């Protein structure tokens, strides 16, 4: 008697658990479980006692598209009324840092119309825009086959990608960064391990992995930007295991494979580190799990813009080297910040008897804040004092008197990003 | 004001000035890092212009209020295996004000469908 009606408790449990794998997982609701939770997930692992806002705009991309498009120009929308009118040129306001965008780009038309004007938002408000890279951006179907591309370097010369390597190649492809592959949010429920109330239900998860929770990875980037801030008051310190980029706990989901047991990876895959190197080169910022871990790391955190190549001389390395500091965001979160800085200092001196070699001075004694020319100092010291060299310019508008020209330009700490190695067997060495 | 105030010269004047005479020392608030989320909040589109829409502040200790403020909405349609047919669609109408709104406990209270199969498994349970 009572193990029929058990048996209509499994049955009744299969009715009410099927229809449940229904509504969770619908799309809209994957869209708006997705932004909140993953919303929560960037929250809670920063740190606001230690002066960080997000705020919040609800921006579909549709109204990005036709608001920069129904605006005469970028410099009337509504978007550059959020972040430059009401904040970094309004006087009292405060800078926008970072802006994160809970987007997926495709190589539609759209989307890089889309990135040619928040490249030039992100010019004239100093803002870095992080989004996620769609999986059709590759050309693929979803993530789970980028151990299948042979080429990537080869796959993007296609007549497909024509506009996208017309981005790079702009002069504002320093203020964006586009991420590689998503992650999860949340394991998937159980009547164990993520338990519901007044109810048995088992999430039956197919071999297709859309029916996971995955998340954006620029709420994970913006969980390294603010943290980072959070202990050192700059954001150079996003690109390692070690340095500052480690993003700790992700969630597992150890699933019946074939006859074995296997872990359901946190990332969609596990990104070999010659894959990481071509999507680090194609200016990509590749979230790369650690295998047999439950933990994340960014091997690298490269810009849009295309590293320039300039002829073999002593000069035209120097410029090879001064145009792959300017297209990196470690090195460009330190412009952003000295540029937030010179804006609002430099408006509370208006009105101050002022010369030339004042801004000399002052500048040069202003800027020795931030320079760490010793010998060999420790990891924290370059931490919190980025730039290790200073050399200010300032000269005079002619014949337009008061206004002064001033070029600031910085040599920072230079980040351990790559090396060759040679091995050697030998006798006699010393 | 932001001088202070003396009094009328008197035969001694005593005032307090801050003596360290930091000449080239200015004052700046360690500027916000101000991170601006963009992204899809809501279910739907809303017909007000982007320069009108405001800025929501979000901090740990009001996320749960700037959810219930955002009067979040989805109305949607889900294929319906409450039985064997493949044209029965169950039509959904949910309301959220907190992520313990997006557990399978809330949506099987949110849709009736659903909440009278609940009740009839705790029929069944009591017995």
């Amino acid at each position: 008697n009572k193990s029929l009606v058990d048996q209509m408790l499994v049955e009744l449990d299969k009715k009410i658990s099927a229809q449940m794998d229904e509504i969770l997982h619908n799309s809209q609701f994957q869209a708006m479980e997705s932004a909140w939770r993953g919303l929560k997930l960037f929250v809670d692992r920063t740190d606001f006692r230690e002066n960080n806002k997000v705020e919040i705009l609800h921006v579909t991309k549709d109204e990005l598209l036709e608001d920069f498009e129904f605006a005469p120009e970028t410099a009337q929308s509504g978007l550059y009324k959020h972040v430059y009118s009401a904040g970094y040129g309004q006087f009292g306001g405060e800078p926008v840092g970072a802006i994160i965008g809970n987007y997926a780009f495709t190589p539609s038309t759209p989307d890089m119309k889309l990135l040619q004007y928040m490249g030039a938002l992100g010019a004239m408000a100093h803002a870095p825009f992080i989004s996620s890279v769609g999986p059709e951006f590759f050309g693929i179907d979803s993530f789970e086959e980028l151990p299948n591309i042979k080429d990537l370097k080869s796959t993007f010369e296609s007549p497909k990608y024509t506009k996208w390597r017309s981005l790079r190649e702009s002069e504002d492809a320093r203020y964006l960064g586009l991420t590689a592959p998503r992650f999860l949010l949340r394991v998937p429920y159980d009547p164990i391990e993520n338990p519901v109330k007044s109810f048995n239900y088992a999430e039956n998860v197919s071999a297709s992995h859309e029916h996971y929770l995955w998340g954006n990875t620029a709420f994970a980037f913006a969980t390294r930007l603010t943290d980072s801030f959070a202990k050192y008051r700059w954001c150079p310190n996003i690109i390692g295991p070690q340095s500052g980029g480690a993003v700790e706990d992700l969630p597992v989901h150890v699933f019946e494979s074939m006859g074995a047991l296997q872990s359901k990876i946190p990332t969609e895959v596990l990104i070999t580190d010659r894959k990481e190197f071509e999507l680090a080169e194609e200016g990509f910022i590749a979230l790369t799990m650690r295998k047999g871990s439950d933990n994340a790391a960014f091997f690298s955190a490269n810009s849009i813009q295309k590293p320039k190549v300039f002829p073999n001389t002593k000069e035209g390395k120097e410029a090879e080297t001064n145009y792959k500091l300017g297209t990196q965001l470690p090195y460009m979160m330190i412009i952003n910040r000295l540029a937030h800085y010179v804006k609002v200092l430099q408006r509370e001196q208006i009105g101050a008897w002022k010369e030339r070699q004042d801004l000399e001075r002052e500048l040069n004694s202003w800027i020795k804040q931030y320079v760490a020319d010793q010998e060999n100092p420790p990891a924290d010291v370059r931490s919190r004092r980025p730039l290790r060299a200073a050399r200010i310019e300032v000269m005079d508008v002619e014949g337009n008197p008061g206004w002064y020209q001033v070029s600031l330009s910085v040599r920072p700490h230079f980040k351990y990003m790559g090396a060759n190695f040679e091995l050697s067997l030998v006798g006699r060495l010393d | 004001s932001k001088e202070g105030s003396v009094a009328p010269k008197e035969r001694i004047n005593i005032k307090y000035i801050p003596a360290t005479g930091d000449a080239q020392a200015e004052a700046e608030v360690e500027l916000p890092l101000k991170t601006l989320v963009v992204g899809d909040f809501k279910g739907h589109a809303e017909q007000t212009p982007l320069e009108e829409r405001a800025t929501v502040t979000v901090d740990k200790n009001n996320f749960e209020a700037v959810m219930r403020e955002s009067e979040l909405k989805i109305t949607a349609t889900v294929k319906n295996k409450l039985t064997d047919d493949e044209n029965a669609e169950l039509p959904v109408e949910l309301n959220f004000k907190s992520l313990a709104d997006f557990a399978p406990d809330a949506v099987a209270s949110q849709v009736p469908e659903l909440k009278k199969l609940i009740e009839l498994r705790e029929a069944l349970v009591a017995l």
